[PDB]
């Protein structure tokens, strides 16, 4: 029926998802660390958000498995045994912050390049804060008594005990929706609008610039009398001086040879003599085509780069927030619209337990999907593979 | 070609005050502007070049910036020594050179009213052959003015000079005289001469007339 | 032709405020400059304020500096007085006009109908 | 120790021709170009000519075309302007200025030194001195307040009158206004003063002008009528 199938799919689930982590995790660290074109910004986080998920994959499911298929917490014979009840859920609040904080920090740097040391402070203070935030729960689990098969025996779960956990247990369904669904999927939003403004407006200006070059070109070449030629190389004139500025600090010695011909054909038109003025206004098509295709190619192919970085960079947070959702949609239902009679009774008392087992599963999953997609939507890593 | 235009003409700031200049253009030129500052009796100084720029030796109050093809010049702190003309620049070229209109900064202060008087003309001036009559308007703030000579009830527009002073240091007001002249046989002809006064601090335009 | 009157008033006591607004119709304001006045009884009409067009300043003269401030909105068409710590001899009809020059000259033909604002 | 010197200003008839200077010390003419620049009197400030002696390249304004020759001297290190056929409207104070070549920065700096200035006047009618009379006013005028007297001064051809009261005794309390063009020539002024003071002994208040060029010297007084 439900509860039989439900334990066999669990287990099943479990001692899936255990090995495709670490394998996953193992692949992907192993490629990080040892591939010397894979290292760059980016790839350092991910690595982390990798060793994060592997650090919770390791142990955390067979214990779970365990409480499936034994129904009492290993180690109950000794004494320690209790902190691993505390430990269970220190971890995997930790996780979490991980992930969360980090698909902020893609969205931070991505948008920076479009408009090392500063990394690895980045990496310690997001993990330092995560760990340091889940606290807390580590300290509110603690052991409970019960009487079965003629003994005190022991199920962990949460327990009132120092004001502290009561304030905890209060908000923490609340402080858990604003922080880990709320924050993120308004920053990377913003972000997102912002990086795709400042693209647009790099494409607009860049092409703009080139295209007044060429159609004044076209212009002077079918000229008649001086104040065409003079009105056409004036604009020839702030037009190279503006796009100068792009430059990286070659390529500034072509334009600086370009407004240098430009201006002896000015002082030729000037002289009076329009014909010199073309002739002068010939050469302007050699040093075009030498010195400023090649960096106008570059420049495309480059800020093709950096959108295809960020392709992947926010697929990542499009799964995670599809992925984390439910689990919190019917949590809620059951806090704000619960079943005291609103409506269909025995069927939505266990449709809402139900669905938050599904949350469940579906938030430990995450935890192992997150690098199939890198390989197959990045397809960059497919090369490494 | 390449017009530039000056939009504030003529501004009253007092000292911790903050100042902005704007500038446009008609075409495009990239980043070449210049701001200029002259004082009376004296060549023109650079202050900001490329648009947002310092030139070794300016205070670090002044500062520039640029959007589109509109140019702009603050000033945060006003000491003394800020108070003369501020002119404009665009260089894209060397025979292709143009100026703005300039705009001048000056002192502020409360609001007073003219005091008017008039002079008759003297036996010497009209021994001679000439005659003139003279209005001045003493100590009012701000500049603006008008003065109306009425010959017999009549308007007259001719024959009249208006002189300015510069703001003074004692309380920075203002001083204006109107002269008028004519012949000998129109200082007879006519009977009543009359000057009136209009300024923004005045309710009713002010009178004082002679005749003979 | 321009009917204006400024409204507020009535009564005050030391150290109080109002707020004094001849806001008029059929004449856009954004072309001239609003100023204001005071009737003491048995003294001329003297002045208090001046506010020009819009981004080019307001005057007052030195009974008043320091304690009143005038604001003007083109698109409401209304200018304000907004003035505090009354003395005793404010008592006096204030009234408004409205300049027929756009050089900032001299000329203050149309005037106000007249506004009370008494103390004690 | 950049420096520039002008030189060549003075008076001229109408339909004339004049020959200016600019010198230039601690740098190169070979390096840096020349423009001269016009300030009209109480007027903006306006482009004339430019001279590069390296290119040999020179460049005229609009106004001025036909009537303006400009040249250079390496060796003395100089720059010449040479006006024909002057006109009325060409009274202006002139300015040198100095600017870079394109390749990097002295082209961005712009004008960034000038000289001091040379003043050119065209003028028509000859020096002569200048007519003193009085402006006093009547006991009604008073009325209590403060009375103003005045000198009158016209028909002069200096540039620069000087009004003195009372040999500087009266320094605090009057006025001297800019001079104006007056009709067909020739230049009008007036000094005034307030004297709120109104005693017969005191109320000899002289005023003394001097013309400098012409070499006079009038001292006139103002009776109280
Ligand atoms: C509102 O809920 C949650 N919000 C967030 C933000 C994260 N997790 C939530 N739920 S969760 O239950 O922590 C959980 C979510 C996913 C995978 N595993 C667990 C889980 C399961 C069991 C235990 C446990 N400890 N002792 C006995 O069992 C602890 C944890």
């Amino acid at each position: 029926k439900i509860t039989s199938a439900f334990k066999y799919i669990n287990t099943v689930i479990s001692c899936t998802i255990f090995i495709v982590g670490m394998v996953g995790n193992a692949t992907l660290l192993r490629i990080i660390y040892q591939n010397k074109c894979m290292r760059n910004g980016p790839n350092a986080l991910i690595a982390s958000l990798a060793l994060g998920d592997l650090i919770y994959v390791v142990i955390d499911l067979p214990i779970n498995v365990f409480k499936l298929l034994a129904g009492r917490w290993p180690f109950d014979h000794n004494d320690f045994g209790v902190f691993l009840c505390k430990l269970f859920p220190f971890l995997q609040k930790s996780s979490v912050g991980i992930t969360v904080l980090n698909l902020c920090a893609l969205s931070v740097d991505r948008y920076r390049a479009v408009a090392p040391l500063v990394t690895a402070i980045e990496i310690v203070s997001i993990w330092i804060l995560s760990f340091i935030l889940a606290i807390p729960e580590a300290i509110g689990f603690v052991m409970v008594p019960f009487e079965y098969r003629g003994e005190q025996h022991k199920t962990c779960m949460l327990n009132a005990t120092s004001k502290f956990m009561e304030f905890y247990q209060d908000v923490k369904d609340w402080w858990l929706f604003g922080f880990y669904f709320c924050m993120p999927l308004v920053c990377t939003a913003i972000f997102y609008t912002l990086m795709t403004c400042e693209a647009r407006r790099q494409l607009a200006d860049l092409e703009d610039n080139w295209e007044t070059l060429n159609d004044n070109l076209k212009v002077i070449e079918k000229a008649d009398n001086a104040a065409q030629v003079k009105d056409a190389l004036t604009k020839m004139r702030a037009a190279a001086l503006d796009a100068q500025k792009a430059t990286p600090p070659d390529f500034r010695h072509g334009f600086d040879i370009l407004v240098g011909q430009i201006d002896d054909a000015l002082k030729l038109a000037n002289e009076g003599k329009v014909k010199e003025a073309q002739a002068a206004a010939e050469q302007l098509k050699t040093t075009r085509n030498a010195y400023i295709q090649k960096y106008l190619e570059r420049a495309r192919s480059t800020l093709k780069q950096r959108r295809e970085v960020a392709k992947t960079v926010f697929c990542l947070v499009v799964i995670f927030a599809l992925c984390w959702f439910p689990l919190h949609l019917s949590r809620i239902l059951k806090k704000t619209v619960y079943n005291e009679m609103d409506k269909n009774r025995c069927e939505l008392l266990s449709f809402l337990l139900l669905m938050d087992y599904i949350g469940i599963n579906l938030a430990t999953m995450n935890s192992c999907i997150n690098p199939i997609a890198l390989y197959f939507v990045s397809k960059k890593f497919k090369n490494c593979f | 070609d390449i017009q530039m235009t000056q939009s504030p003409s003529s501004l009253s700031a007092s000292v911790g005050d903050r100042v902005t200049i704007t500038c446009r253009a008609s075409q495009s030129v990239s980043s070449a502007v210049a701001w200029y500052q002259q004082k009376p009796g004296k060549a023109p100084k650079l202050l900001i070049y490329s648009a947002s720029s310092l030139y070794s030796g300016v205070p670090s109050r002044f500062s520039g910036s640029r959007s589109g093809t509109d140019f702009t010049l603050t000033i945060s702190s006003l000491q003394p020594e800020d108070f003369a003309t501020y002119y404009c620049q665009q260089y894209l070229y060397y025979s292709l050179v143009t100026f703005g209109q300039g705009t001048k900064v000056e002192i502020k202060r409360t609001v007073a009213a003219p005091s008017v008087f008039i002079f008759p003309p003297s036996d010497s001036q009209l021994k001679s052959g000439t005659a003139s009559v003279v209005c001045l308007l003493n100590n009012f703030y701000p500049r603006e003015a008008k003065v109306q000579w009425k010959v017999d009830n009549a308007l007259q527009s001719g024959n009249s000079q208006e002189s300015v002073t510069e703001q003074d240091s004692k309380d920075s007001t203002y001083s204006l005289s109107s002269t008028l002249t004519l012949s000998k046989a129109d200082y007879e002809k006519h009977k009543v001469y009359a000057c009136e006064v209009t300024h923004q601090g005045l309710s009713s335009p002010v009178t004082k007339s002679f005749n003979r | 032709q321009v009917q204006l009157q400024e409204s507020g008033g009535g009564l005050v006591q030391p150290g109080g405020s109002l707020r004094l607004s001849c806001a008029a119709s059929g004449r856009t304001i954004s072309r001239y400059a609003m100023s204001w006045f005071r009737q003491a009884p048995g003294k001329e009409r003297e002045f208090v304020a001046v506010a020009r067009r819009s981004g080019d300043g307001a005057f007052y003269a030195d009974s008043v500096q320091g304690r009143f401030t005038v604001s003007r909105d083109d698109a409401k068409n209304t200018v304000y007085l907004q003035m505090n710590s009354l003395k005793p001899e404010d008592t006096a009809v204030y009234y408004c006009a409205i300049d027929s020059d756009t050089f900032y000259s001299g000329s203050y033909d149309y005037w106000g109908q007249g506004t009370q604002v008494t103390v004690s | 120790e950049v420096q520039l010197v002008e030189s060549g200003g003075g008076l001229v008839q109408p339909g004339g021709s004049l020959r200016l200077s600019c010198a230039a010390s601690g740098f190169n003419v070979v390096d840096f170009s020349l423009h001269w620049v016009r300030q009209a009197p109480g007027k903006g400030l306006e482009w004339v000519a430019y001279i590069s002696s390296s290119s040999g390249s020179t460049s005229y304004a609009d106004s001025v075309k036909g009537r303006f020759t400009i040249s250079a001297d390496t060796s003395k290190n100089t720059a010449y302007l040479q006006m024909n056929s002057l006109r009325a409207e060409d009274t202006a104070v002139y300015y040198c200025a100095r600017w870079g070549y394109w390749p990097g920065e002295p082209w961005w700096k712009a004008f960034d030194y000038w000289g001091q200035g040379t003043l050119v006047t065209v003028s028509s009618a000859s020096t002569k001195g200048p007519s003193v009379f009085p402006l006093a006013p009547s006991s009604k005028s008073t009325s209590g307040g403060t009375a103003a007297l005045g000198c009158l001064v016209k028909d002069y051809f200096p540039e620069p009158v000087t009004v003195s009261w009372n040999s500087g005794a009266l320094t605090s309390g009057v006025h001297t206004f800019p001079a104006v063009l007056q009709s067909s020539g020739l230049y009008s002024l007036s000094s005034v003063v307030t004297v709120p003071s109104s005693s017969l002994g005191t109320q000899t208040y002289i005023c003394n002008v001097n013309h400098k060029p012409s070499n006079t010297k009038v001292d006139k007084k103002v009776e109280p009528k």
